[PDB]
């Protein structure tokens, strides 16, 4: 039992640890993708003023 | 010939310098934007959009 409740605990800190670093790893490629979408358009912006 | 000359072309020199005063007046009013970019690599904003 306090092997089995020690293995819980540890696996579930782990778990949750996990879950929160891949979640903001998601807003952040959430905003890098921001980042490279919203620089394309004002490539064509560009691209359009210099044809 | 010539005073008829004369009188035609400086009418048309003196609408010319009509125009062209305000010409160079107010040709400023070209300036705009440009609107480049910075990659906004330091955005880390917060999931609390409730003004939508």
């Amino acid at each position: 039992l306090k092997d089995a409740q020690e293995k819980l605990e540890l696996a579930e800190k782990k778990a949750t640890d996990a879950e929160a670093d891949v979640a903001s790893l998601n807003r952040r490629i959430q905003l890098v993708e921001e980042e490279l979408d919203r620089a394309q358009e004002r490539l064509a912006t560009a691209l359009q003023k210099l044809e | 010939l010539g005073t008829r000359a004369k009188e035609s072309l400086d009418l048309r020199a003196h609408l010319k310098q009509v125009k062209k005063e305000d010409i160079e007046k107010e040709n400023r009013e070209v300036g705009d934007w440009r609107k480049n970019i910075d990659a906004l690599s330091g955005m880390e904003g917060r999931k609390k959009k409730f003004e939508g």
